[PDB]
């Protein structure tokens, strides 16, 4: 039990392959070249040539790069997506279409003020049926937005011909006359820019009764990252969460026979990114002198952890762990009613009784009660 | 019996530069890894960056390149580097020791007084 929780990698951070937005004039700009924002669409596309997630290294499932899903229930193998659309057009006249590329003699305008247009209307994503066999799963790392866009003067684009451009035109044949991405209109003029504006997005995890882990992608923009939040809803399996250094919000509804563990070794070192992976450190110093238990909130360092359901339970506790050394783990006991919590150093009884001392000292540099303290040899 | 505190705000033409830095006296600063936090009204404080131990960063990628964190352990500073500052870059910008990012982190935190910085047209 403690073994597993004991038992419980290089993947990038958000928007290595969706594109990280930058701050341009107060507003976010995913991308501003016309074929950059062609190859996001090009991205998006492969949610349909792949599904929803990918698995990786045969072993964990990855969510599409800033794909929208708004719920994942392992009880009924299905996904639901968020709100990914785009602003609309209005007004225009004289279209023509020759060879694919469209033609105005007056050219349509976008506009704020009417419904804007779903993308992943045109993907035709599948959401039901998914293979959920892997258990350790990274959580997606996108909210709900409409994309603001812009259009240019941009010449020699009509011969660009990809999945993305296939998808734009889906688009613009599935809402006909309210998008057109690439026109001719006196000049060859494109799409040059998007700007999601993000929408406050919480994704729903519908937990089954089984072993399920759980990666937290690491999205380094404060504006995305502070839109999402994760709700998971226990059914009394086994549950782990490798929290990101870089924190989102998350709820616990708490099931009778949860057993909980959330993996804080991120939270307690020191953080860089390099070749668009997380990079750990050593410990830092009291990053948990001030942890907060109560029976329906912990707080560890950057880390908010809410809790519903049955947050009445006096007998429960939950778990977090940490490496102390390469052979020596901290598991931090807590019963959020008793607002408490007690210590377990797990590792090999010759190892770890030799450096007893140093593991001690390590906890108190964390800023951690070392008085109470239990102790598992392998 | 910590001290921190920052220098180097003021009023500041849209486009400019500015180098802020923080004192910090009381404890061995090269032992902690260190943030710049700022605050406008009517937001929550936003976090910008944490330099760790060993002068690796981590930070907002919305503050990329404009905003840069550096640490001078000899002369107990920090410093923020600041470039083509804009009138939405106005607020007051402070120290904290430490890596402090939510916003209950960040107002429990050990930090200084702050320097404020305008930005306007």
């Amino acid at each position: 039990t403690v073994a597993s929780i004991v038992g419980i990698f290089l993947l990038p951070i958000a928007g290595i392959s969706a594109g990280i937005p930058s701050l341009v004039n107060n507003e976010l700009i995913l991308h501003d070249k016309a074929t950059s924002v062609v190859n996001y669409f090009n991205h998006l596309s492969e949610s349909k040539k792949y599904g929803p997630l990918k698995t990786e290294d045969d072993k964990i499932l990855v969510p599409i790069d800033d794909l929208v899903i708004s719920e994942i229930d392992f009880n009924n193998n299905s996904i639901k997506l968020g709100t990914c659309n785009i602003l609309a057009m209005e007004g225009g006249s004289g279209h023509t279409v020759t060879g694919n590329i469209d033609h105005f003699f007056s050219s349509p305008s976008i506009s704020s003020h009417i419904p804007s247009l779903s993308i992943y209307s045109a993907i035709g994503i599948e959401t039901e049926n998914l293979d959920f066999s892997k258990k350790i799963m990274m959580l997606p790392n996108a909210p709900s937005r409409v994309f603001w866009w812009e259009t240019g003067a941009v010449p020699g684009l009509r011969s660009l011909e990809n999945d993305g451009t296939r998808l734009l035109d889906s688009i613009r044949d599935l809402y006909p006359g309210k998008f057109y991405w690439r026109f001719y209109a006196f000049f060859d003029y494109a799409i040059t820019t998007l700007k999601p504006v993000y929408e406050d997005t919480n994704i729903k995890i519908k937990l089954d009764k089984d072993t399920r882990n759980f990666i937290m992608p690491t999205i380094t923009t404060n504006e995305i990252r502070n839109k999402l939040s994760y709700s998971f809803d226990g059914a009394g399996g086994t549950y782990s969460l490798l929290l990101s250094s870089y924190p989102i919000s998350t709820n616990i509804n708490l099931s009778k026979d949860d057993l909980w563990i959330f993996n804080i070794d991120n939270e307690v070192r020191e953080i860089s990114i390099e070749n668009g992976t997380i990079k750990k450190g050593k410990l830092i110093k009291d990053v948990l002198s001030k942890i907060d238990i109560n029976k329906n909130k912990l707080i560890i360092g950057n880390q908010t952890i809410d809790f519903s359901g049955d947050i009445d339970n006096k007998d429960r506790y939950i778990f977090l762990t940490c490496e102390l050394d390469d052979k020596i783990s901290l598991i931090i006991e807590i019963n959020l009613v008793a607002k408490s919590y007690s210590l377990l150093l797990s590792g090999d009884k010759n190892y770890l009784i030799s450096n007893l001392s140093n593991t001690i000292e390590k906890i108190n540099t964390l800023g951690l009660d070392s008085k109470n303290i239990a102790y598992n040899y392998t | 019996q910590v001290q921190l505190v920052e220098s180097g705000g003021g009023l500041v033409q849209p486009g400019g530069s500015l180098r802020l830095s923080c004192a910090a006296s009381g404890f061995t600063f090269s032992d902690y890894v260190m943030t710049w936090v700022r605050q406008a009204p009517g937001k929550g404080p936003e976090w910008i960056a944490t330099i760790n131990t060993d002068g690796s960063t981590m930070r907002d990628d919305s503050t990329k390149g404009r905003f840069t964190i550096s640490r001078d352990n000899a002369k107990n500073t920090l410093y923020l580097q600041m470039t083509s500052l804009k009138p939405e870059d106005t607020a007051l910008y402070y120290c904290a020791r430490g890596r402090v990012i939510s916003a209950s982190a960040i107002r429990g935190a050990v930090r200084g007084p702050g320097t404020q910085v305008t930005v306007s047209s």
